[PDB]
DNA sequence: GGAGGTCGTGAGTGAT
DNA sequence: CCATCACTCACGACCT
């Protein structure tokens, strides 16, 4: 009687692989919009609506570019700036330095990074943004905290050119643990 | 003297409406090989939920592509850990690539044990996660904690330990989002 | 009777 | 080496 046993196990497997499946195809009307809804459409309609609906642009990345890189910021506690190469200064800053930093971006915005950093380094900084797509990455003090809402930024980017309308540091830093 | 031949077609459009979801999935040309259904099914359910998310929501601020695609990409692998953002009923939402070399499995071989954090961490941890997920961020942000993702040996269950570290942020209005905000979380192992 | 969906088995490949 | 699992995929009868 032990082939009938394991015939249950079977059946209960089988069960689950397919209660598992009516799973995703339910969480795949209760999230789309175009079958958010009245009438509950049937399984296949709901596979036809999910075809569709994803092609959006859809052939890799899995994620679009600002989409990840908002994430980025968003998951790794950091925030992304761009600084100049000779003056030093930030020409764009994130909102996320009010929540890392603790500091509005006003008291980034239009001042440069050598204001902001612990001076002992900010001549090493200079050789990360001295010039001479290629490559950045270094570690860094920063003040941290001015207002309500000192700490290590590691810093990683690139160096590009800087085309206003569409030489820069691009780079997001991060506090390490 | 039956009722087969039409059940027989009823399966092989589900079953191929599945693998058109298979064949639009943004992922590598190679990685669509194995991809039982309920592993396409979860992939879907990922991505599917990756967009909506974004698409009812707020368009992201910002200028335009500050960085490429693959300095990005760069930047996601230099990290030490890898990005993991989930909603908080536990439905995953992205499971960064780095994870490759910080786990052993890759991210797709890893969502074909289900969908939910709740099917990719060891039983035992579940319930910490619960906790630490059940209270919204009303103002209770930057959570941090500890599970036993899982490291394996390609089918089920060493099991790393990693340190979850993130806050929820804001979710987009509907009926899905009904007090579902959306949980990233910077995710680090304990054994280096 | 028809459109749709649920339930167990029989058979494959492979991990262990 | 062998059996025994875990998983997968299809295929029918069957309900409601």
């Amino acid at each position: 009687d032990k082939e009938r046993l394991a015939r249950e196990n079977h059946s209960e497997i089988e069960r689950r692989r397919r209660n598992k499946m009516t799973a995703y195809i339910t969480e795949l009307s209760d999230m789309v919009p175009t079958c958010s809804a009245a009438r509950k459409p049937d399984k296949l309609t709901i596979l036809r609506m999910a075809v569709s609906h994803m092609k959006s642009l859809r052939g890799p990345s899995f994620l679009t570019d600002q989409e990840l890189k908002h994430l980025i910021l968003e998951a790794a506690d950091g925030f992304l700036f761009i600084v100049s190469c000779e003056t030093g200064r930030v020409v764009y800053v994130s909102d996320s330095v009010t929540p890392v930093l603790n500091q509005p971006q006003s008291e980034w915005f239009g001042s440069t990074l050598y204001d902001q950093v612990h001076p002992d380094d900010v001549d090493k900084l200079r050789e990360q943004l001295s010039t001479s797509g290629s490559r950045r990455s270094f570690i860094c003090r920063m003040r941290c905290g001015t207002s309500s809402v000192f700490v290590v930024v590691h810093c990683t980017g690139y160096i590009k050119a800087w085309p206003p309308a569409g030489f820069c540091l691009v780079a997001i830093g991060r506090l390490q643990v | 003297r039956s009722t087969k031949g039409a059940s027989k077609a009823r399966r092989d459009q589900i079953n191929a409406e599945i693998r058109n979801l298979k064949e639009l999935l943004p992922l590598a040309e190679a990685d669509k090989v194995r991809l039982s259904y309920l592993h396409i099914m979860s992939l879907a359910c990922i991505y599917t939920r990756k967009g909506v998310f974004f698409a009812g929501g707020t368009p992201l601020a910002g200028p335009t592509g500050l960085l490429s695609a693959q300095e990005l990409e760069d930047i996601v692998a230099a990290l030490p850990g890898f990005l993991l953002v989930f909603t908080a009923e536990g439905k995953l939402l992205y499971l960064s690539e780095s994870v490759s070399e910080h786990l052993g499995h890759s991210m797709v071989d890893l969502v074909a044990q289900g969908d939910s954090i709740y099917d990719i961490i060891d039983p035992a941890d579940h319930l910490t996660v619960r906790q630490q997920l059940t209270m919204p961020s009303a103002l209770d942000a930057d959570r941090l904690f500890r599970c036993r993702f899982n490291t394996s040996k390609s089918l089920r269950r060493g099991n790393k330990l990693v340190l979850i570290r993130g806050r929820f942020h804001a979710h987009p209005p509907g009926a899905y989002w009904a007090g579902n905000p959306v949980f990233t979380a910077f995710c680090a192992p304990l054994e280096p």
